[PDB]
RNA sequence: CGAGAGGUACUUUUCUUUUCUUUCUUCUUCGG
RNA sequence: CCGA
């Protein structure tokens, strides 16, 4: 079943204000995420987790073989050093994990950046081009 | 009504004053020097800053704003200590009748008559403080704020702040009577 | 007048604390308020705008950004160790070294270049310092000075103050630099203006000058202007905000 | 501020920079002696603004201001409106985030912005 | 009739728990009150207008309810009114036979193709509380001073047996439990209005396995060795999926599977 | 009129991620996750209270829902307060353990209309 | 007739419900 | 299982 908020990080008022106390389940799940599991002649390392894996308390794991490793598959997706957040750097590593069907590869020369449009009414920032884009008639057929 | 009710009343007063002292010690941390401690982070001195029971009383009397934010922090926590005269007192009590009728007196006079005097402070800057115990051992302490400069660098002026655990019925200590005389001379 | 005097006799003639006053003195200061001089206090009370409530906790952030902008913060409260180091064209034998830790600059929301810019902004606008035949005063910020005196802070910055001499040694005396040049820039603010004593944020329930249709407000205490300018006309120049 | 003593005169010394040698020397005013200086340090002072000695504790000098209080919020544990707000930093963040501290004496709760 | 914890409606606010305890033990029998708790708004100096009392049996609870309904409980000019509480003050089964004291608990799994049992570790002098109303069973395993509560639900048990260690079929001294899921492990960590009659002033937090050899994580089968199981068969018949049959077993030596990793139920590759 | 759209302030660190803060964010996502109770408490506080979806206890829950759905985006928890849980469930729920109560809203009528059909 | 002394003479003159929170560990909602 |  789902792990509750009382099986780990139990609250305990110590001193002036209350403070959450991390029990042995906290240090167990942290040790499993850090070191990994070791079944067979293999060892599974933390790759990433998707957006719905975070709500369902699941995670993806990979074993470092002779060909690739757990770091190479992570840097093959992209470079996450330009994100100074803790939640967004984890959320952008689960963006490329959707249940999809692959199509042909578009080269790096076929990029065209249109300047966006936005409105600012009464001090509140708004935008119309959140994630939209343009595509041709024949590209939908291909 | 009997001796056990008076013993339970004194045991409740002795814990209510100890809780009000902790309320004032909590409220004394609301300054611009403990902003790294009041924030939700990992502090190393979180167990060493709470045990300073005499340093907080020394810092409350040396400055004028920390005593002003602690008098108001004692006076609202004492509203639950003053609410014990209606539980233990009977409906045929003459002081409760004269206080609920509004003819003469209030509950603040009955608390000092029966349970405890409470907060004793003066609005004038003097050259001595109160040793937070008002006992015989507190008067003979050489590193006490009652004598003068405690050496924490010397001290020049104090704002007197003292709580009397006794009342006007059980009798006051000579140090507690001196504290009451200083706070009532004005 | 009888209804006011009857409230004047039956009032508490004892002060509550050292910060406040008696209810009798508070009535006396209100009734005898036309003295047109005294103590140079001139306390003001600024309010907040209506459009600041469009953000999450916008009033608290606005009051904190105001109190961070128009409060005086001297240069002496930022430095930790001042020294004079014989550095040796050099053109100056004495260089004032001001070492500042990197924690108080992040705590007061300052930087190593902003304090040099605000020191130059007070040097180029205040001629109250006595004349030592000074033509220029350059300030060189350095995060690691080579002054081999006491290597006790490896995570602090240094500020070197150098006086420009007019091809002579009439400025090179130590006593004048120690007594005039050092307290001039140490009593100069790096944040806010010079004529504001203290700013505190207060919460009120029945405020003066009510709105059209409980709120947070600030209480600015300004220094007494010795010139002909008013304290309100100096508070208005609140030009960035 | 750093004072030294003469070798034979046993008097005070004064710093005297030699313009023809571009060095620092300490010359005795009474006896004709010019000693070699060391480390070029002629002044050192831990900057303490306590210029009002034995008078700062009588009147409120306000060397430690109070934190402001607001009543336009509500705590999570208790349903109290009064709360202490201030600005600080986190353990590893970069910037300044708003914190809150409840004013209720029995709540003991604190939360971020 | 499920719980014995009774909530008194109007207690005086000028009393202590000892004055109510002596009053209840004067009106009812001697030391018939197990737990007593007066909730406080403050820490230790402001009791509330009600209190919770837990008795030792149901007969004294019904007698106290009959005395309260007839208005025969006058404590300092206050008529006590009894009602029903929400839960027990201490999760303890109200049965003198269900609280098995000083028994032998051993863990393991069937090793061979027969109905044998290999023991990894052995726990001596443990408690056993069969909570029928809460539908769970709990054990108190003391190890290196501190104790660890091991909660086992009724839905996790899929096969209840009746074994015999001493060989004789009439000497039923073991009860084999088969757990589908795993048990919840707890830990004990470390004053005026609470009497409580025993040592229960602590708290339970969910921790990991306490054994140094980590035997509990690979302990899907249990074996409750009792002192003398003769009339306990009527109590153990209330366990779900209880096979009504006596069957022997063999205590195999099983200290070989001793790993030190966090992931316990793995074969040595 | 509509509600606000800007969420909480983002939290930027002064260094790079050392692959342990992601572990801490994944483990601390289990605790302080009150996303499962906001939509329940809003649905009960709209059934038990008249002038539904316009009272203050509905506006605080609507703000807490918009703050809780951004917990996967930014690291700001929801912090569901006390004195806002209903402690009583309506008729159109499957919670047969809580001390429920007969719902007088349109949801109780729609729940009884299917019992009138499966009879 | 003016000066110096001691004495009567402001007494509580504004604290607010005395009923304010610990019965806790509990389903996110939609479409493939 | 996946996408707001
Ligand atoms: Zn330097
Ligand atoms: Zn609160």
């Amino acid at each position: 079943s789902k792990l509750p908020a009382n099986a780990l990080s139990v609250n305990s008022k110590e001193g002036y204000f209350v403070k959450p106390s991390r029990t042995n389940i906290y240090n167990r799940v942290l040790s499993i995420l850090g070191e990994g599991i070791t079944v067979g002649p293999k060892r599974f390392e933390f790759l990433a987790f998707s957006a719905s894996q975070l709500r369902g308390n699941s995670v993806w794991m990979f074993a470092s073989n002779e060909k690739v490793k757990a770091e190479d598959i992570r840097e093959w997706m992209g470079c996450f050093r330009k994100i100074r957040s803790i939640s967004k750097c984890a959320a952008r590593m689960g963006q490329l994990f959707s249940a999809s069907r692959q199509t042909l590869i578009v080269r790096a020369q076929d990029v065209e950046q249109i300047p966006d449009i936005e409105v600012t009414t009464d001090g509140a920032d708004y935008c119309f081009s959140d994630g939209i884009g343009k595509i041709s008639l024949a590209f939908a057929k291909q | 009504s009997d001796l056990q009710s008076r013993k339970n009343l004194t045991e409740e007063i002795s814990y209510g004053l100890r809780e009000a002292e902790q309320v004032c010690n909590k409220q004394q941390l609301m300054v611009e020097s403990w902003r790294d401690f009041l924030a939700v982070n990992g502090e190393d001195k979180e167990e060493d800053s709470v045990s300073d029971l005499a340093r907080f009383c020394y810092e409350r009397q040396k400055s004028a704003t920390l005593s002003e934010l602690a008098v108001s922090a004692f006076k609202d926590a004492y509203r639950d200590v003053q609410a014990l005269a209606y539980r233990y007192g009977d409906q045929s009590n003459s002081f409760l009748i004269m206080s609920k009728a509004g003819s003469k007196g209030n509950i603040g006079k009955l608390v000092q008559h029966s349970m405890c005097i409470g907060l004793q402070n003066s609005a004038v800057s003097l050259s001595f403080g109160f040793p937070r115990e008002l006992t015989c051992a507190a008067w003979n302490d050489p590193n006490s704020p009652l004598r003068g400069a405690k050496g924490k660098t010397t001290t020049e002026s104090y704002v007197p702040y003292g709580v009397i655990e006794n009342s006007f019925l059980t009798g006051l200590n000579p140090l507690e009577s001196f504290v009451h005389s200083v706070t009532s001379r004005d | 007048a009888c209804a006011l005097s009857e409230a004047a006799y039956s009032a508490l003639d004892q002060p509550i604390s050292l910060l406040e006053t008696s209810p009798l003195l508070n009535l006396k200061n209100v009734l005898e308020c036309g003295s047109k001089k005294g103590q140079r206090e001139q306390t003001m009370s600024l309010y907040l705008s209506e459009y600041l409530s469009k953000k999450k906790h916008g009033f608290e952030y606005g009051s904190l950004e105001i109190k961070n902008h128009l409060e005086k913060l001297s240069f002496s409260e930022i430095v930790s160790t001042s020294m004079i180091i014989f550095s040796p064209v050099p053109l100056s034998p004495w260089v004032c070294h001001f070492h500042i830790s990197e924690k108080v600059l992040k705590r007061k929301q300052l930087s190593a270049e902003s304090v040099v810019s605000s020191l130059n902004e007070q040097y180029k606008s205040r001629n109250r310092e006595l004349k030592l035949d000074i033509v220029d005063l350059d300030i060189q910020n350095t995060n690691h000075c080579s002054s081999d005196d006491q290597a006790m802070k490896d995570d602090n910055v240094c500020i070197t103050v150098t006086v420009v001499e007019a091809s002579k040694h009439s400025v090179l005396e130590l006593d004048a630099i120690r007594l005039v040049l050092i307290p001039f820039l140490l009593d100069s603010p790096v944040k806010g203006d010079q004529g504001i004593k203290k700013v505190n944020i207060l919460w009120t329930d029945r405020p003066k000058a009510p709105k059209r249709n409980g709120e947070l407000y600030l209480k600015v205490t300004m220094y007494g202007d010795r010139g002909k300018r008013n304290c309100w006309t100096a508070l208005l120049e609140c030009l960035p905000i | 501020s750093t004072m030294k003593f003469c070798r034979e005169c046993n008097n005070i010394l004064y710093p005297k920079e030699d313009k023809e040698q571009k060095i620092l020397l300490y010359a005795c005013r009474n006896c004709d002696h010019q000693e070699v200086a060391d480390n070029s340090c002629v002044y050192r002072n831990e900057v303490h603004h306590s210029v009002s000695e034995r008078t700062q504790i009588l009147t409120d000098v306000a060397s430690d201001p109070t934190l402001p209080r607001t009543k336009a919020v509500r705590c999570s544990k208790c349903q109290h409106r009064e709360a202490v707000f201030f600005q600080a930093t986190a353990r590893g963040e970069e910037g300044m985030t708003l914190f809150f501290v409840c004013c209720n004496p029995n709540c003991g709760h604190r939360w971020r912005e | 009739t499920n719980r014995s914890t009774v909530k008194i409606s109007n207690v005086p606010q000028t009393i202590v728990a000892d004055e109510l305890l002596r009053f209840l033990e004067l009106h009812l029998g001697e030391d018939t009150v197990f737990a007593l708790e007066i909730p406080t708004t403050r820490d230790n100096w402001k009791p509330r207008d009600f209190a919770r009392v837990q008795f030792t049996t149901l007969e004294v609870k019904s007698r106290a309810q009959l005395l309260s309904s007839q208005s025969k409980l006058l404590f300092k000019t206050h008529n006590l009114r009894l009602s029903e509480a929400y839960d027990d003050i201490i999760p303890r089964p109200v049965d003198p036979r269900k609280r098995l004291d000083d028994i032998v608990l051993t863990v393991g799994f069937p090793e061979s193709d027969e109905k044998r049992f290999c023991a990894l570790e052995k726990w001596d002098g443990v408690r056993c509380w069969i909570l029928t109303e809460k539908r769970r069973v709990e054990f108190w395993v003391w190890e290196s001073g501190d104790c660890y509560k091991i909660e086992v639900r009724f839905e996790d048990i899929i096969e209840t047996l009746s074994c015999c260690v001493n060989g004789d079929a009439s000497e039923i001294d073991a009860f084999l439990l088969k757990l589908k899921y795993g048990p919840k492990v707890f830990k004990r960590v470390t004053d005026r209005y609470r009497f409580c009659k025993e040592d229960f002033d602590f708290m339970w937090i969910r921790t990991t396995d306490f054994s140094g050899s980590k035997s509990i994580g690979t302990s899907t089968c249990f074996c409750l060795e009792v002192h003398n199981g003769s009339t306990m068969l009527d109590i153990f018949s209330g366990l779900p999926y209880y096979r009504e049959d006596t069957l022997s077993l063999t205590y195999v030596d099983g200290k070989t599977f001793a790993s030190a990793a966090q992931i316990v139920p793995l074969l040595n590759a | 009129p509509p509600m606000d759209y800007a969420g909480s302030r983002p939290r930027l660190m002064d260094h790079d991620v050392t692959l342990e803060e992601i572990h801490k964010f994944f483990v601390d996502y289990m605790i302080s996750d009150t996303l499962g109770v906001i939509s329940t408490a809003h649905l009960v506080h709209a059934d038990r209270d008249p002038e539904k979806a316009r009272s203050q206890k509905c506006l605080e829950l609507a703000n807490l829902h918009s703050r809780a759905v951004d917990f996967a985006k930014t690291g700001a928890p929801a912090e569901m307060p006390y004195a806002l849980k209903p402690r009583e469930f309506p008729d159109f729920l499957e919670r047969f353990e809580k001390p429920t109560y007969i719902s007088e809203s349109v949801f109780g009528k729609l729940y009884r209309a299917v019992k009138s059909s499966l009879a």
